[PDB]
């Protein structure tokens, strides 16, 4: 039977994209905890150090989308898997799949914005303190391709959807594959240069300190 | 008073490496 193979194929990419929701999970708490962490340790800078008193790094909140993907990963188990099961339990798989690149969008954009302030926090402490410190400069992030590349697919992959039926059934699935790849590709490069860039600010901070 | 101030570095990598690796694993659930 084809079915059997399309199931297996099917129940498969579900297991793998679990895993990767899990994994992104995993990445976008503890990139939102070492943000949060460097965003204190700039404000204790602040408060030990008139001109400076207030400025102030922000904190990231990003937990309502951490517990989203978590919970997508836990609910397509109720998509594992006859045509109309098959394209029902798939239809039921994509739309859990948009809420969770809708959610790792979301919780990207809200990374840049508060690494970006507080790099502009740290650079603004720089500026009001300046010899030895003048040319420490905290780097911003862009991410805005990789987090407009997640939007699109959460959209795109409802022509993935489906409404002889067994080449509908695959060639649907393999368009939502080659969509999911491309945004797991998408989130694993904004993730890296996200981890690139708190790295480097938080080497820019402990540099201030150890002059100052 | 602020020598012991001291922002953290975050490690993502393993996280990083398994969502490629899902990416490109994912090419072997395709139906022919």
């Amino acid at each position: 039977e084809n079915q059997k193979l399309i199931a297996n194929q099917f129940n498969s990419a579900i297991g793998k994209i679990q895993d990767s929701l899990s994994s992104t999970a995993s990445a976008l708490g503890k990139l939102q905890d070492v943000v949060n962490q460097n965003a204190q340790a700039l404000n204790t800078l602040v408060k030990q150090l008139g001109d400076i008193s207030g400025i102030n790094a922000s904190v990231v909140n990003i937990q309502k989308e951490i517990d989203r993907l978590n919970e997508v990963a836990k609910n397509l188990n109720e998509s594992l898997i006859n045509q109309k099961l098959i394209a029902n339990q798939f239809n039921s798989a994509i739309g859990k799949i948009q809420d969770s690149l809708s959610s790792t969008a979301s919780a990207l954009g809200k990374l840049q914005d508060v690494v970006n302030q507080n790099a502009q926090a740290l650079n603004t402490l720089v500026k009001q303190l300046s010899g030895d410190i003048s040319g420490i400069n905290a780097s911003v992030v862009n991410i805005q391709k990789e987090i407009d590349r997640l939007n699109e697919v959460a959209k795109n992959l409802n022509e993935s959807l489906i409404d002889e039926n067994q080449k509908l059934i695959a060639n649907q699935f393999n368009s939502a594959i080659g969509k999911i790849q491309d945004s797991l590709s998408s989130t694993a490069s904004a993730l890296g240069k996200l981890q690139d860039v708190v790295n480097q600010n938080a080497q820019a901070l402990n540099t201030l300190v150890k002059q100052l | 008073d602020i020598s012991g101030i001291n922002a953290s570095v975050v490690n993502i990598q393993k996280e990083i490496d398994r969502l490629n690796e899902v990416a490109k694993n994912l090419n072997e659930s395709l139906i022919d």
